[PDB]
C-alpha cells in the first residue's frame, strides 16, 4: 500500500513561522518528485511547485514570493511546505501529490500524478475581536415588486464568527433571508440579512434588525425605514 | 536518477541523470 | 500569461452526456501531455485521465479525454447525479526552461434535478449612514435560479471593477432554488464620482444587470 499522509489542521496569526509536512511510504520515497498544491476556500487548484527528495532539488511556480518553501528529510521519508512569515492570503487547503502511476501491465509513468495527500487545512487571521457596525438597507421603488417590498441590514465590520440577527425582537420570522458571511481583505467580515414585506405596510409598520455578536458581547438594533 | 519527467511525445527534462 | 481557460459551469439532464473545454497555448497543451481531475465537495481531487485519453485502472469508459491543436475536452457520458462535482485539467508549462504544471480555472457540472431557472437581483446602494462613517458598500442580492452556479461582475459606470469584491458560495432555499449575494467596496468618493455602479449576473449563457447611481 503505496501511501502519501500529511499532518493537519494549523490555526494561526499573521506573521507566525509554520510547517507542514507529508510522508510516503510502502515505496522507496527517494525515487519520486512530490508537488504541493494550494486551494483557497471557493477558488479553484494552483500548483506551487515541487520537490526532488533524492537530492532536494525544487522547482517553485513563478508566483511564489519566496516566502513559502519546500524540504525533504530523506530519513524520515517526508515532505514539508515551510512558510517564514504567515499572512492572511496563505488560508487554504494545502495537498500533496507524488509523480509516479502504474498500470497492472507493469508500464512505467514518470509525469502522473496518480496518488494525493488528504490534505492539510491551513488558517490564517490577521484581525483583533472587533462587533459590528450595523446599517439599514431602506426599502424603495427600486425595492419593491408588486404588493412587495425588500429591506434589510448590514451587518459589517466584525471578527470572529458567528453573528446572529432577528427582526422585531423574534416577532417577525418570514420571509427573512439572513446570507452567509463574507471575508475581506481587512481580515474583518459582513453580511446582509434582508426580509420581503408588503410595501402597503412600509408607512405604517415599524422594521427593527436585532445584532447579537458573543465574542465582542454586542447588541445593536436597527430601525429600517423608507427615505423622506 | 528516475528524476526524469516526460513532459509529452520526444519532450523530457531532468533526463542526465 | 499561463492559464488554461475553462467554463466556469456546465451542464446535463441524467443518462445525458457534457463535455467540458480546456484552452491554453502552444506554450502548454499543444504539444504537451494532457490531464483531467475530478473534485468532490469536501475531498481530495482524484485523478481521472492521463496524457491526453488514458484512464487510470479503477475508472470507468465513461469518461473520455480529447485534445486538438491549443485546446482539449473531457466527455463525460451516461450522466450520474454522483458526477456533480468539480472538473480541472491541466497540462505542463515550459515558457521557462523547465516543467511547470498548470491547472484550468475550474468547470463545476451539475446534474439537472429539476427545471432551469434564471436569478433575480436586487441591489441597494450605500445608506446615509454608512456614507457619514465614512464607508460605502454596494449590496447585491442573487435568488432563485437553478443550477447554482453563477458570475458576478460589477461595472463603474461601464468599465469592470475587481477592486473589493467579494462573493458568496450559493446555497439551497425554501423554494428549493440557489441564492448568493456579493459586496462592492468603495470610498464615499469612488461613490459619488462615477454615473453609475452596476452589478451583473451571468448564469447558464443569460446576463441580468440592476444599477445604482448617487442622486
Amino acid at each position: 500500500q503505496v501511501q502519501l499522509v500529511q499532518s493537519g489542521a494549523e490555526v494561526k496569526k499573521a506573521g507566525e513561522s509554520l510547517e507542514i509536512s507529508c510522508k510516503g511510504s510502502g515505496y522507496t520515497f527517494t525515487d519520486h518528485w512530490i508537488a504541493w498544491v494550494r486551494q483557497v476556500p471557493g477558488k479553484g487548484l494552483e500548483w506551487m511547485g515541487m520537490i526532488y527528495p533524492g537530492d532536494s532539488d525544487t522547482r517553485y511556480s513563478p508566483s511564489l514570493q519566496g516566502r513559502v518553501t519546500m524540504s525533504a528529510d530523506k530519513t524520515l521519508s517526508t515532505a514539508y511546505l515551510q512558510w517564514s512569515r504567515l499572512e492572511a492570503s496563505d488560508t487554504a487547503m494545502y495537498y500533496c501529490a507524488r509523480l509516479h502511476y502504474s498500470d497492472r501491465s507493469g508500464s512505467y509513468f514518470n509525469d502522473v500524478f496518480h496518488m494525493w495527500g488528504q490534505g492539510t487545512t491551513v488558517t490564517v487571521s490577521s484581525a483583533s475581536t472587533k462587533g459590528p457596525s450595523v446599517f439599514p438597507l431602506a426599502p424603495s421603488s427600486k425595492s419593491t415588486s408588486g404588493g412587495t417590498a425588500a429591506l434589510g441590514c448590514l451587518v459589517k465590520d466584525y471578527f470572529p464568527e458567528p453573528v446572529t440577527v432577528s427582526w422585531n425582537s423574534g416577532a417577525l420570522t418570514s420571509g427573512v433571508h439572513t446570507f452567509p458571511a463574507v471575508l475581506q481583505s481587512s481580515g474583518l467580515y459582513s453580511l446582509s440579512s434582508v426580509v420581503t414585506v408588503p410595501s402597503s405596510s412600509l408607512g405604517t409598520q415599524t422594521y427593527i434588525c436585532n445584532v447579537n455578536h458573543k465574542p465582542s458581547n454586542t447588541k445593536v438594533d436597527k430601525k429600517v425605514e423608507p427615505k423622506s | 536518477k528516475r528524476k526524469r519527467i516526460h513532459i509529452g511525445p520526444g519532450r523530457a527534462f531532468y533526463t542526465t541523470k | 500569461q499561463s492559464v488554461l481557460t475553462q467554463p466556469p459551469s456546465a451542464s446535463g439532464t441524467p443518462g445525458q452526456r457534457v463535455t467540458i473545454s480546456c484552452s491554453g497555448n502552444s506554450s502548454n497543451i499543444e504539444n504537451n501531455y494532457v490531464y483531467w481531475y475530478q473534485q468532490l465537495p469536501g475531498s481530495t481531487p482524484k485523478l481521472l485521465i492521463f496524457r491526453d485519453d488514458q484512464r487510470p485502472s479503477g475508472v470507468p469508459d465513461r469518461f473520455s479525454g480529447s485534445k486538438s491543436g491549443t485546446s482539449a475536452s473531457l466527455a463525460i457520458s451516461g450522466l450520474r447525479s454522483e458526477d456533480e462535482a468539480d472538473y480541472y485539467c491541466a497540462s505542463w508549462d515550459d515558457s521557462r526552461g523547465g516543467p511547470d504544471y498548470v491547472f484550468g480555472t475550474g468547470t463545476k457540472v451539475t446534474v439537472l434535478g429539476q427545471p432551469k431557472a434564471n436569478p433575480t437581483v436586487t441591489l441597494f446602494p450605500p445608506s446615509s449612514e454608512e456614507l457619514q462613517a465614512n464607508k460605502a458598500t454596494l449590496v447585491c442580492l442573487i435568488s432563485d435560479f437553478y443550477p447554482g452556479a453563477v458570475t458576478v461582475a460589477w461595472k463603474a459606470d461601464g468599465s469592470p471593477v475587481k477592486a473589493g469584491v467579494e462573493t458568496t458560495k450559493p446555497s439551497k432555499q425554501s423554494n428549493n432554488k440557489y441564492a448568493a449575494s456579493s459586496y462592492l467596496s468603495l470610498t464615499p468618493e469612488q461613490w459619488k464620482s462615477h454615473r453609475s455602479y452596476s452589478c451583473q449576473v451571468t448564469h447558464e449563457g443569460s446576463t441580468v444587470e440592476k444599477t445604482v447611481a448617487p442622486t
